[PDB]
């Protein structure tokens, strides 16, 4: 069995413990969506101006934007959670007292 | 047609030779043992079939 | 989560080498040379992963799933992760030149390399015998393999060969420990091996079977962090090997290993009846730094004499479980691992030569005359002098080592270091002030070098100036074992 | 012991596969196949023994007696001893191994030693890199037969060989798992080499091709070793694909339902497709063979374990 | 080796008589 | 077989009808195992469960006891293998007890 | 195991069969009537790991009802592992 | 802070072992060295913080003077 | 008044990051 | 009886170290002697886990296996790698 | 679209296998969630 | 070469393990 | 009596490591595996046996005898019937664990095998492929036509 209790939890108070995935993704801040914004970016010029020498611009950037994706999304996703759950400084407790 | 018997003739003695695999290895151990062979023996029945020859006495 | 700096290093590596595999294999493209290509999105999946791994420090304890079967996250593993991908960072940095002036249009090096990076970072989290031993395997064998890389000169493939042997000897003795550990215990979680093991006392209770485990383990060790007694090639493995998988397999494992001996010596097992050997190996990898050092040519079997040596100089901080020890220790691993990454950079940085001695690393006080600087900044910060960091790092060490009773192992560093100050004194005296010595010129380093040189060499000159970061994470990660 | 009444039997199917591969493989040829020797050709097998052991020597050399005079008897042994634990009907199995399939992979296994060995102590550069070649066929499409066996073991509870053929009294596994039979039959015929698939088998580049001091007896061990180990792999398409021993369940009056008469009837349709096969289509040449075992057969397979477990998985039928 | 594979690719089966089909 | 002497075969054989009766000392001498495992300190359940099973296989030996001989030479046969013979099984259930 | 003595003498009964077979022969007739081929490296390396693999896919294979979805889904972890493999041996061609 | 004139030495140093003079536009963006100093101090309070609470951890532990 | 793709696209996508990172440090 | 099963074991492994230490000259006989040190190990596992009935020592042997064979295949192939052409 | 459609004509065995396979990592993704009722 | 002198050495020894 | 038969693998083991021959010391590995296996098979431990059978003398040293042919080197028990009534085939008691608690020591093996992959590919691809098939790359622009040698 699996329990997502924590060492170190709840040093801010918690949302949802254990949040579902297509929630913990629909809580994605503006900031989350810019820095899931940011790193795709930063990895498709990196994509990109690396391929340029090999003549794959195009290829080495769309490579450059999976890793992006994959690595600002887990990024995103990490912030979005450690704040629905009691890990990051989590405002959006007004999500819930709203709702 | 039956043309194709003598082609199968060949085929049925080597048919006749795999049910004689079968049942030579199962009625030489159905005579060394009162009893056909376990495909299923798992441990549980070598501890019953101890405990039963224990319990004729 | 809690495995997302793994889930996307694991991830990244399949992406780029796909990617790779399928252009460097492209009629349309006139097949490339993937390599800094992969590269680049390589080290960029290192800091993307470093940015995943920094940021959720509280996330990484975020499972009960895995902390009683697989690895167990905490500050310990967390700082000294960050600091492994950051050490990864420098080591692919460094490549670029050798990716492009170096005919490699061998990418896999790079996904080879990020692979190890992973395995590492499941060493420095592994929790339990079993992932200790398969991670610490899976590095080493992505090691074994982009240190026989290059296939042109017969020179790198049996330094290569020699590796895999030694590694392979290395874990298999290992392995027996963890067999005979586990054996004479029933159980490999270090959670578990730390309860049976609080007061085995081998030299005092008979348990002969955890005590040849604990003993093999430690040998097996000692011979990947190529200390004295057991490092019985690697000389000619960073010799022979290229310039930078040398720079790889030569500070990367030291960091990995060294964290997870801390593990399992300090947690698994804690007693003063395992650390004797490494007592012995930390005065006899003193001395043999100290005179090999004194007795070598070749720049790079330099360098891999002063590594063994410096790799002494660490274990001193373990030959005492006192937390001012491991905490010497921590200290010691990042500034030779820093001051390792600076002085591999510089040898990167002169790809001119072949396999030249220290008489053709001459000049360089007259060409290019910052480099010059930069490598006696190095070399005495390895040597120890006072205004420098290798300094700090030998000096909290020696500190630790006298706090912690064992003034023997004190002296007999503070001599070895002494003998390494006057060899590397001498060094810098030759290569400035005379011995020409037939002026080789060097191809210009790049930028990744030089910002990695130049911060690097910043690091070690203004580091007296601002210990309490570096203080603070180190016995903040001592505590934390 | 009772291995006796394995071996003989398992020996006669063997020389009478000899013959029943000339006589059908002929008889797709529009001409009868062996037919003078005996009443229709039953006694050729026994002539082509009888005189395979009467023909003198080409040079004795008996010196080199234990390199190669034990290799063709190993590779015979483990073409016999993989047939213990294949079972001729419910408790008919000589040694019902809980991990029986596994054994079966590890005879093959060790089979490519067999192959190795006797092409090495043949002295001839151009035979030993065609056993080489033929070992290396023998072993990419063990990796192919490796995974469809995985599925087939999915299906199945356990790598008993009982089971696997008790766990089809549903449904023979050749029926939903059709595309994997054929997998299965396309890998055991290039397993062994007699196939489509048997470039080093080309008529001439085999007889040069497994040894040098032939003897007689080298060449009858091999061919006997063949068609056992064909016999065997025949026998596999029927104990995991179709039903072991297992009649279609009809329960007939006219049928009495034996159960190795049912296990002999499906290995004697797989053996008669094997020659109907080797009839009909021309060889693979062993550069697009190999390119057959690894770019066709494993991803094929490695898709069936994935679709196996899936359709397994989500819907609880495992 | 660097050798030419024979692909197996080629255009599609059409007969391709002379022109003298009809009237030479 | 014989009289009710426990072997392999009468007890898988009657293991229904020991399910269905005998339910409480099987109980019994689970709970004192999974207690603790000494197997003294339940000798007396391990009397009282064995007491009722003789009991029960003496009782299916009188009423229906000749097909109790067939189902039994089933299950000698092919050891404890149910569905070899469910005929037996089904005639030795349907004539007494169900 | 029990079950693994009739085999245990089938390989020496076999050997005495093989060899009256191989004595059968020997015993009538009287007087009167390419520097390496690295891809058989590559090849074999590459069963070496594939077999490997397979030895991974047995104990899932035969307990699948214990790891419902779980078990599964790892398993597929490690094949997407596996078929990265795969795909980089056949893009770089090692299957020629 | 002093992490501006850092920076702008990493990056003229980096000038300096290229052979290539001390000239361009990386010099403005040692004002990310400037962000990453004010960053280290911050790291460095932040974690004679935690160390401080590790310390108060330990001091409850080792028998608590008993 | 024109260019080539994939290449502004990487354009895009550095106006992305520095916009995106302006919003970071912003924040 | 667990004795007889390890200390052949430890001796099997001691020929390893053994066989490794000597031959130093010759790499074939030092991949033989590798593999015999993580059979060693291995079967010692495999030993110590039906001695103390745990399971950990066969998952542990199993992935020993399926490393050593990885070992293995890389050494061999760094090893005709080293006899160049 | 038209390159997938090349490349499900010039390889069809790896063009049908990821989608025997893809039926495979698809019912138990998707279809098996579905399956809660 | 009493390293290479070992082989009565640890023969002996084998022999005296097997012995037990 | 074919309990204290491991003096064969013992024997055979001394034989490797003491021998010049190189055909004689990979037939004695191949010995010594199986002497292992029979060992293992004494134990129970069937799965443990045939995998050593497949992944040692049928890939590994299938690789050694390569190195070698080509490359020459020149009463009182107790049974408690609980336990017992669900006999566990060795195979299902190592699924149990390794794919779903221990998976990810199950993972970094595959990670391992991927390392292996990639080894034995950059390794000895030998130049064979596009390592070094990509072309000789000589170009024309970039030459100067030997007018002036
Ligand atoms: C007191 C006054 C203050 C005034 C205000 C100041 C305001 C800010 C000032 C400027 C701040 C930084 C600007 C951007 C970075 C510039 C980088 C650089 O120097 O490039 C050198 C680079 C050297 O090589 P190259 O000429 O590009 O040719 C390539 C070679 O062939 C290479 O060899 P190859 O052929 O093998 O090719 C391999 C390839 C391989 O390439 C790679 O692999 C590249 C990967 C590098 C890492 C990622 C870089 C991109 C993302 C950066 C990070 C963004 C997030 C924020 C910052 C994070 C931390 C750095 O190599 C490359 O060189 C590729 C391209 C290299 C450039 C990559 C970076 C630029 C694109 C992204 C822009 C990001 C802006 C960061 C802003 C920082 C501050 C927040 O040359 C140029 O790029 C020249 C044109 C670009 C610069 C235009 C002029 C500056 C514009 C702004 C000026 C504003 C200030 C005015 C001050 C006035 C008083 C002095
Ligand atoms: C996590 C693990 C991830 C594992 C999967 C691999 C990830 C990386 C995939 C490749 C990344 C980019 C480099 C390769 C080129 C490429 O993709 O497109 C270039 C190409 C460059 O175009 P462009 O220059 O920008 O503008 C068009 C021009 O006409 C100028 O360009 P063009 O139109 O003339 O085309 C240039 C040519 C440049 O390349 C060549 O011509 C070289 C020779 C290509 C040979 C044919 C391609 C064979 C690839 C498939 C192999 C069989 C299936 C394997 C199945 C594995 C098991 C499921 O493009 C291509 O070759 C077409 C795409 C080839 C993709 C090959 C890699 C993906 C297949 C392997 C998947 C592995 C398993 C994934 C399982 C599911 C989870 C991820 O892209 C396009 O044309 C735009 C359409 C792109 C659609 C979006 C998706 C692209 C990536 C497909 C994979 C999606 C999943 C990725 C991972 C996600 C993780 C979260
Ligand atoms: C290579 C590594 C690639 C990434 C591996 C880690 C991903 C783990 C994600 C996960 O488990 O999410 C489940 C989770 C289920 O929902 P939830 O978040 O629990 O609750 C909200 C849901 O609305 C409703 O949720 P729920 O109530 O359905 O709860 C989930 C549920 C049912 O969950 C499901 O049925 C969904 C499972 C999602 C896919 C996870 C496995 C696939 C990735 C690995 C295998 C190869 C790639 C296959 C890709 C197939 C397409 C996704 O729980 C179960 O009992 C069954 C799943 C048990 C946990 C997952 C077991 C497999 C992962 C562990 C092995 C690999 C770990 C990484 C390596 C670590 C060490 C290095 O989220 C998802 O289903 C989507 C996650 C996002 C994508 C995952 C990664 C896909 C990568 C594809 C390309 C790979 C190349
Ligand atoms: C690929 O293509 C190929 C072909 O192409 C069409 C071929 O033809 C064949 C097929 C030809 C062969 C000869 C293959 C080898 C097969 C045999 C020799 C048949 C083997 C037969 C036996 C096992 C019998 C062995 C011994 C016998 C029958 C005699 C022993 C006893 C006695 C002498 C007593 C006899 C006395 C009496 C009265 C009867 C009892 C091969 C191999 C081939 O490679
Ligand atoms: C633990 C520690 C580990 C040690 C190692 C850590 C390093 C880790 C990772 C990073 C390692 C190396 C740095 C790599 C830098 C990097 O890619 O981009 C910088 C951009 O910026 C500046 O050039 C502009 C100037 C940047 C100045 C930065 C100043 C930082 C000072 C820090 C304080 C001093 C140290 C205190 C301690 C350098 O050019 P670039 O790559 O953008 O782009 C080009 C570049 O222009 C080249 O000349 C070439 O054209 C080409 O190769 C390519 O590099
Ligand atoms: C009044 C006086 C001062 C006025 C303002 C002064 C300064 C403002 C400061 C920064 C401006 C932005 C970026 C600074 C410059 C960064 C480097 C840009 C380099 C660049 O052009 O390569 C683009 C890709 O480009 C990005 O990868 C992405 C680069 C995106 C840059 C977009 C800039 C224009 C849009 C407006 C700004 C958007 C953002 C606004 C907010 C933030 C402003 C900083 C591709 O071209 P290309 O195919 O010819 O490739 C180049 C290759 O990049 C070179 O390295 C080679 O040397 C060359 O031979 C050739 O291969």
């Amino acid at each position: 069995n699996t329990d997502i209790t924590a060492l170190e939890k709840a040093q801010y108070p918690v949302v949802d413990r254990n949040p579902a995935f297509t929630k913990v993704v629909g809580n994605f801040s503006t900031l989350d969506y810019l820095r899931f914004s940011t790193i795709t970016g930063i990895s498709v010029t990196v994509g990109y101006l690396s391929g340029i020498k090999p003549g794959i611009k195009g290829p080495s950037m769309v490579t450059g934007g999976l890793i992006g994706l994959m690595g600002g999304f887990m990024y995103a996703y990490q912030n979005s959670a450690g704040r629905l759950m009691g890990f990051f400084p989590n405002d959006g407790e007004v999500a819930s007292y709203q709702k | 047609s039956l043309v194709w018997l003598e082609a199968m003739l060949p085929l049925g003695i080597i048919g006749g030779m795999l049910c004689i695999m079968g049942n030579s290895q199962y009625y030489i151990h159905k005579a060394y043992h009162g009893r056909p062979k376990h495909i299923g023996h798992d441990e549980w029945d070598v501890a019953m079939e101890r405990r039963d020859k224990k319990v004729v006495e | 989560l809690a495995v997302f700096p793994e889930i996307f290093i694991i991830n990244a590596t399949f992406i780029l080498l796909i990617h790779g595999v399928v252009f460097s294999t492209s009629k349309k493209y006139d097949y490339p040379p993937l390599a800094s290509n992969v590269g680049w999105l390589g080290l960029l999946s290192v800091l993307i992963t470093l940015l995943l791994l920094a940021a959720g420090a509280p996330l990484l304890t975020i499972a009960h799933l895995f902390w009683n079967n697989l690895f167990r996250r905490d500050n310990f593993t967390y700082f000294c992760q960050i600091f492994l991908l950051l050490s990864t960072a420098g080591t692919i940095s460094m490549c670029f030149d050798f990716f492009d002036q170096e005919r490699f249009d061998a990418f896999e090096f790079i996904v080879l390399i990020l692979l190890s990076t992973c395995g590492m970072l499941f060493m420095i989290s592994a929790y339990d015998l079993i992932a200790m031993y398969l991670a610490i395997e899976l590095q080493s064998l992505c090691f074994y393999v982009i240190a026989a890389s290059k296939r042109k000169s017969e020179f790198s493939t049996e330094a290569g060969l020699k590796y895999l042997i030694l590694g392979a000897f290395s874990s298999g003795i290992l392995l027996f420990g963890c067999s005979m550990i586990y054996g004479s215990t029933g159980a490999t979680h270090f959670d578990q091996l730390a309860k049976i093991l609080t007061g085995y006392e081998i030299t005092g209770a008979r348990s002969s079977g955890i005590f040849m485990g604990i003993l093999f383990i430690a040998v097996g060790f000692l011979f990947k962090i190529t200390a004295v007694p057991f490092h019985m090639w690697a000389p000619d493995i960073y010799e022979g090997s290229p310039t930078p998988v040398t720079a790889f397999l030569s500070i990367a494992p030291k960091i990995s290993i060294f964290a997870n001996i801390l593990r399992v010596f300090i947690y698994g097992s804690y007693g003063a009846t395992l650390q004797q050997i490494f007592f012995f190996c930390s005065i006899a990898s003193m001395i043999l730094g100290a005179l090999a050092a004194m007795a070598q040519t070749k720049v790079k079997r330099l360098l891999a004499y002063s590594s063994i040596g410096h790799v002494g100089y660490i274990c001193i901080g373990f030959s005492c479980g006192t937390i001012e020890g491991i905490q010497s220790l921590l200290i010691g691993i990042f500034i030779y691992a820093l001051m390792t990454m600076d002085a591999f950079a510089i040898v990167l940085a002169l790809r001119q030569t072949r396999v030249k001695y220290i008489a053709d690393l001459g000049a360089l006080a007259k060409t290019n005359p910052i480099l010059a600087i930069t490598f006696s900044i190095t070399m005495f910060s390895y040597a120890g002098i006072p205004p420098l960091a290798g300094f700090c790092s030998k000096f909290y060490l020696f500190f630790a080592a006298l706090g912690c009773g064992a003034y023997f192992l004190a002296l007999v560093g503070v001599v070895t270091s002494v003998i390494g100050c006057f060899y590397y004194i001498r060094l810098v005296k030759r290569m400035f002030f005379d011995t020409p010595r037939t002026w080789i010129l060097y191809e210009p380093m790049d930028r990744n070098k030089s910002l990695l040189l130049a911060m690097t060499s910043f690091f070690i000159t203004l580091f007296l100036l601002y210990p309490s970061p570096l203080f603070s994470v180190t016995h903040q990660m001592a505590l934390s074992l | 012991a009772e291995i006796l009444g394995i071996i003989l039997p398992l020996l006669l199917g063997v020389a009478f596969l000899v013959l029943a591969e000339r006589k059908v493989m002929a008889f797709v040829q529009r001409r009868k196949g062996p037919d003078v020797v005996g009443s229709f050709g039953l006694l050729q097998p026994l002539a082509d023994g009888l005189k395979l052991i009467l023909k003198e020597p080409i040079s004795p050399s008996s010196a080199n007696f234990f390199l190669f005079r034990m290799a063709p008897v190993a590779t015979f042994m483990l073409s016999l001893v993989a047939w213990a634990v294949v079972p001729f009907d419910y408790g008919m199995v000589l040694s019902d191994l809980n991990i029986g399939l596994l054994y079966l992979f590890a005879i093959s296994s060790l089979g490519v030693y067999g192959i190795i060995i006797a092409g090495w102590s043949s002295n001839s550069k151009y035979a030993f890199l065609g056993a080489l070649r033929s070992a290396a066929q023998m072993v990419s499409y063990e990796v192919s037969i490796g995974l469809i066996l995985i599925t087939v073991l999915i299906c199945v509870g356990s790598c008993n060989l009982s089971e696997i053929v008790m766990a089809q009294k549903q449904i023979w596994f050749g029926i939903p798992l059709f595309p994997v039979l054929v997998m299965f039959f396309i890998s055991c015929l290039a397993e062994t080499n007699r196939a489509p698939f048997d470039l080093p088998e080309a008529e001439a580049e085999l007889v040069a091709g497994y040894n040098v001091e032939y003897s007689s007896m080298g060449f009858a061990l091999f061919f006997l070793g063949e068609y056992a180990n064909m016999i065997l792999m025949s026998g596999l398409c029927t104990l995991f694909f179709l039903g072991g021993w297992l009649p279609i369940l009809d329960l007939p009056i006219f049928k009495k339902i034996p159960g190795s008469i049912w296990f002999s009837i499906k290995v004697l349709f797989f053996l008669f497709l094997y020659i109907w096969v080797r009839a009909a289509f021309p060889r693979y040449r062993y550069d697009q063979l190999m390119g057959l075992g690894w770019k066709v057969f494993l991803p094929l397979s490695l898709a069936w374990v994935v679709s196996v477990s899936g359709l397994l998985v989500t819907f609880q039928w495992l | 080796a660097a050798a030419a594979a024979a692909a197996a690719a080629a255009a599609a089966a059409a007969a391709a008589a002379a022109a003298a089909a009809a009237a030479a | 077989t014989g009289n009710p002497i426990p072997t392999s075969a009468v007890l898988t054989a009657s293991a229904k009808h020991i399910g269905m009766r005998c339910m409480p000392e099987n109980v019994a001498f689970l709970k004192c195992k999974k207690n603790d495992p000494n197997p003294e300190k339940c000798l007396d359940k391990g009397r009282d469960v064995t007491r009722c099973v003789l009991g029960l296989l003496k009782d299916l030996h009188q009423k229906c006891q000749k097909e109790m001989d067939d189902y039994v030479g089933c299950m000698y046969y092919y050891t404890n293998e149910f569905d070899l013979c469910r005929k037996e099984q089904e005639a030795f259930e349907k004539v007494c007890p169900l | 195991m029990l079950e693994f003595a009739p085999i245990f003498i089938y390989l020496v009964i076999s050997l005495l069969v093989s060899l009256i077979l191989l004595g059968v022969p020997f015993l009538f007739a009287s007087n009167s009537s390419s520097r390496f081929d690295i891809r058989f490296y590559l090849v074999s390396i590459l069963f070496l790991i594939f077999d490997l693999e397979v030895t991974f896919f047995f104990p899932w294979a035969v307990s699948l009802n214990k790891i419902d979805l779980f078990g599964f889904w790892s398993m597929m972890a490690f094949l997407f592992i596996l078929t990265i493999g795969f795909l980089y041996e056949w893009k770089r061609g090692a299957l020629d | 802070m002093v992490g501006a004139l850092l920076g702008l030495g990493t990056q003229m140093y980096s000038n300096a072992l290229r052979k290539l003079p001390y000239m361009r536009h990386p010099w403005e963006h040692v004002v990310g060295m400037g962000l990453g100093a004010v960053f280290a101090n911050q790291l460095v309070k932040w974690d004679v913080k935690l160390k401080e609470d590790l310390d108060v951890m330990l001091a409850k532990a080792r028998a608590a003077n008993e | 008044v024109s260019e080539d793709k994939n290449r502004n696209y990487a354009v895009v996508a550095g106006v992305v990051a520095i916009v995106g990172s302006i919003g970071w440090y912003l924040k | 009886d667990l004795i007889k099963y390890f200390t052949f074991s430890m001796i099997i492994f001691i020929l390893g170290i053994w066989g490794i230490l000597l031959n130093r000259r010759n790499i074939l006989i030092m991949l033989m002697s590798i593999e015999l040190m993580l059979l060693a190990v291995n079967s010692n596992f495999l030993v110590f886990s039906v001695s103390l009935d745990d399971m950990m020592g066969q998952v542990f042997a199993l992935l020993v296996l399926t490393v050593a064979a990885a070992e293995s295949a890389i050494g061999l192939a760094i090893f005709v790698i080293t006899f160049r052409v | 679209m038209e390159k997938l459609r090349m490349f499900v004509a010039q390889e069809p065995v790896v063009a049908a296998s990821c989608l025997i396979g893809g039926v495979g990592l698809f019912l138990p993704a998707v279809v098996r969630p579905i399956l809660d009722s | 070469g009493f390293v290479y002198h070992y082989a009565f050495a640890m023969l002996l020894g084998l022999t005296l393990f097997v012995t037990f | 009596i074919l309990s204290v038969l491991s003096s064969l693998a013992l024997v055979s083991g001394l034989m490797v490591v003491r021998a010049k021959n190189p055909v004689h010391s990979v037939l004695f590995f191949i010995l010594v595996f199986c002497d292992t296996s029979g060992l293992l098979l004494l134990l129970g431990l069937d799965f443990f046996a045939m995998i050593f059978l497949v992944v040692y003398i049928g890939a590994i040293a299938v690789l050694f005898l390569f190195v070698v042919m080509m490359f020459h080197i020149q009463s009182l028990r107790y049974t408690v019937y609980a336990g017992k009534v669900r006999s566990w085939t060795n195979l299902e008691t190592l699924g149990n664990l390794l794919y779903t608690y221990y998976f990810v020591w199950f993972l970094v093996p595959s990670l391992i095998l991927l390392v292996a992959m990639i080894g034995a590919i950059v390794l000895t691809m030998h130049r064979t492929t596009k390592v070094k098939r990509q072309d000789v790359f000589r170009r024309n622009a970039i030459d100067f036509r030997r007018t002036i040698m």
